[PDB]
């Protein structure tokens, strides 16, 4: 259960002088979504390759996926599982030619059991407080019982770059940011929305954090945005 | 044809949004657009390592950019300005070496 976090301990935006369109890239219509499927092959310990055709464009025709540790990655590895998570390509690395191929971290979810019966989807509620005042909320919808917070993650974020101009190419309106889950069993953890200080932003890194592959019950789970802005 | 640029000229209005594409057939990790002007030789306005990726080069202002695949880096206009009426180079780079594009005259009125 990681505590509200205080102002030194989240990234400022206005620390970071590269091209925030790199952070908005990974949250803008943008992941790799597969439903029932089974790892094909594996490359470092602690992964985990799908055949994951590349929806949109024609970027990618395999998928690798790491995770936390070793045992996670067997846990998995031999069931019809469903994927979706934010996928990188610079500094993404698997030699099994002809690239076709993308990478992303935890994101994987058991098949059979954790859909919702008939068509039904359930809708997960997003707070979203703008210096304080919880001044709009929305909701994420999913299929699957137990869904990543890595998912609910990228929903939110990609309805609030639309909505809220969360992200942008050069900056970003707001000077914090990060999205908090509770769980009925009163468990809470929060992610920081921004990339660290610097004239880069370390995709590939970033997104490590969804290693866990941390799983939430979607019907009871909250979720609360909270943005800061300073220049007004 | 291994850097094409598109359309090789362009006629653009003051304050509209403007799109000029860069395909490369080598599968490069890098591709970089410039702007040819006389006695300024070749300036960066912004590279990118990798689809997803897109970096400020020396003169960004002005200017946006996209790596939707490999093959296409594309840089964009937010809002025409007769000032960025100019001629623009792409090149994809292998290494320690570049290979550019024919190259895309604009006129902003």
């Amino acid at each position: 259960s990681q505590p509200d976090p205080m102002p030194d301990d989240l990234h400022k935006s206005s620390e970071f002088t590269g091209t925030m369109g790199n952070m908005k890239y990974l949250y803008d219509d943008h992941y790799v979504s597969a439903t029932k499927v089974k790892s094909v092959d594996k490359f470092l310990a602690h992964d985990l390759i799908y055949n994951i055709s590349d929806k949109k464009l024609k970027n990618y025709d395999k998928v690798k996926t790491e995770l936390l540790n070793e045992d996670l990655a067997k846990k998995y590895k031999d069931e019809v599982v469903d994927v979706y998570g934010s996928n990188y390509y610079v500094n993404c690395y698997f030699s099994s030619t002809w690239h076709g191929k993308t990478c992303m971290y935890g994101g994987i979810t058991k098949h059979e059991g954790n859909h919702f019966d008939n068509g039904n989807l359930q809708n997960v509620l997003v707070r979203v407080y703008e210096n304080k005042r919880n001044t709009i909320s929305f909701e994420v919808q999913t299929d699957k019982k137990s869904v990543t917070a890595q998912e609910l993650d990228i929903k939110a974020r990609n309805f609030l770059i639309n909505k809220k101009n969360l992200y942008e190419f050069n900056s970003s309106p707001y000077e914090t940011g990060y999205i908090k889950f509770i769980e009925n069993n009163g468990n809470t953890f929060w992610y920081d929305m921004m990339p660290a200080p610097g004239d880069k932003f370390d995709q590939s890194k970033y997104l490590m954090m969804y290693n866990d592959n941390k799983t939430v019950d979607s019907k009871s789970v909250k979720i609360e945005v909270h943005l800061t802005t300073k220049n007004g | 044809a291994a850097v094409t640029q598109s359309p090789r000229n362009k006629v653009a209005v003051t304050g509209e949004k403007v799109t000029l594409s860069c395909q490369q057939t080598n599968n490069h990790n890098n591709m970089y657009w410039y702007r040819q002007d006389t006695g300024h030789g070749l300036r960066l306005i912004h590279y990118s390592y990798g689809a997803g990726s897109t970096e400020k080069g020396d003169i960004p202002d002005g200017y946006k950019a996209s790596r939707p695949s490999q093959e296409q880096f594309s840089l964009i206009l937010e809002s025409a300005t007769p000032s960025q009426t100019s001629v623009y180079f792409c090149a994809s780079g292998g290494g320690g070496t570049l290979y550019f594009g024919a190259g895309t005259r604009l006129s902003v009125l």
